[PDB]
């Protein structure tokens, strides 16, 4: 029996993941930041996109 | 051919003398604030502070 998981990563809306829980957002402070397993270092910062 | 009569002209020559000083640090350029980044840059020795 084989079966055979195709995703692509970290390009569009993300609506299954991993089972890591999720925390509280920290603004105006470097950290280290993962968002839908988008991961990095910088100062999240409010903003107007459409 | 003798000239009798004559002119004062006036000319713009325009000649750079400088340039922006630029300056760039590797480390974000490259790696952008990830520490293990910047240790496998170290690897690479003095590239950047040539
Ligand atoms: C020599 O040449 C200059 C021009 O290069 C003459 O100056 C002009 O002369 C005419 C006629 O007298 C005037 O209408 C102009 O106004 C003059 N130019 C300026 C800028 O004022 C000058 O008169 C000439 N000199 C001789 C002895 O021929």
């Amino acid at each position: 029996r084989v079966v055979v998981l195709s995703f692509e990563l970290l390009h569009a809306p993300a609506t299954v993941c991993g089972p890591k829980k999720s925390t509280n957002l920290v603004k105006n402070k470097c950290v280290n930041f993962n968002f839908n397993g988008l991961t990095g270092t910088g100062v999240l910062t409010e903003s107007n996109k459409k | 051919a003798i000239p009798t009569n004559f002119t004062i002209s006036v000319t713009t020559e325009i000649l750079p003398v400088s340039m922006t000083k630029t300056s760039v640090d590797c480390t974000m350029y490259i790696c952008g604030d990830s520490t293990e980044c910047s240790n496998l840059l170290l690897q690479y020795g003095s590239f950047c502070t040539q």
